[PDB]
């Protein structure tokens, strides 16, 4: 199966799943929450 | 309308996780993700519908990443003359997966091999779409990935 180049049954391929969701564990950082909201409050008053 | 911004809140966890994995410095990931929100709110008018809302914002991320890397190159050549690599993630929460080592070893990579092993390999895109987010051919983004993922193998010592 030489055209799988990610490898579907490989470990890498787990990892690097591995590795993105456990950065998705972490808090979203209320800064950038806070910052969202008042993105919409701004076109409200518009 | 609350839609653009209950879009953003789905995909905004990705967005960062992709610009951790795309920066060199731990200290400035986070502060990418807010100028791409910003750029992003200003320029939503811009998106064509039926198209990767996703891609789009990945596009807004990455292109103000490598303009930040060339700005900070001329800094540093007029300057010191030092870049600084930094790696600083908190061990996994949920699994056992050494998340300092594999950054570090993401590191190693090219700039396109790293971005591109991401995309396909963890961010969830097509060939199509990653070509599109990265301006270069189906084909390149191929090869990109398959050095990308080889080297990673033998970085990992894992054999597969």
């Amino acid at each position: 199966f030489g055209d799988d180049l990610l490898g579907v049954n490989s470990e890498i391929a787990r990892k690097l799943r591995q590795f993105y969701l456990e950065i998705q564990e972490e808090a979203l950082p209320a800064r950038l929450l806070e910052l969202l909201e008042r993105l919409e409050q701004a076109e409200r008053f518009g | 309308v609350k839609d653009f911004k209950q879009e953003l809140l789905l995909v905004l966890p990705a967005l960062r996780a992709f610009a951790i994995s795309l920066s060199s410095k731990h200290d400035k990931a986070e502060d990418l993700v807010q100028d791409t929100l910003m750029k992003a709110w200003a320029k939503q008018d811009s998106f064509e519908m039926g198209s990767n809302l996703k891609a789009w914002l990945f596009t807004i991320l990455r292109n103000e990443f490598y303009s930040q890397m060339r700005k900070r190159g001329r800094e540093v050549q007029d300057s010191d003359g030092v870049f600084i690599e930094s790696v600083a993630i908190h061990p996994a929460q949920y699994g056992s997966l050494d998340l300092q080592d594999f950054k570090k070893a993401l590191n190693m990579l090219s700039a396109d091999q790293r971005e591109a092993i991401i995309l396909i390999g963890a961010s969830g895109f097509s060939y199509e779409d990653a070509a599109a987010i990265c301006g270069c051919a189906i084909g390149t983004i191929k090869s990109r990935v398959s050095r990308a993922r080889n080297r990673l193998q033998e970085l990992l010592k894992v054999d597969r």
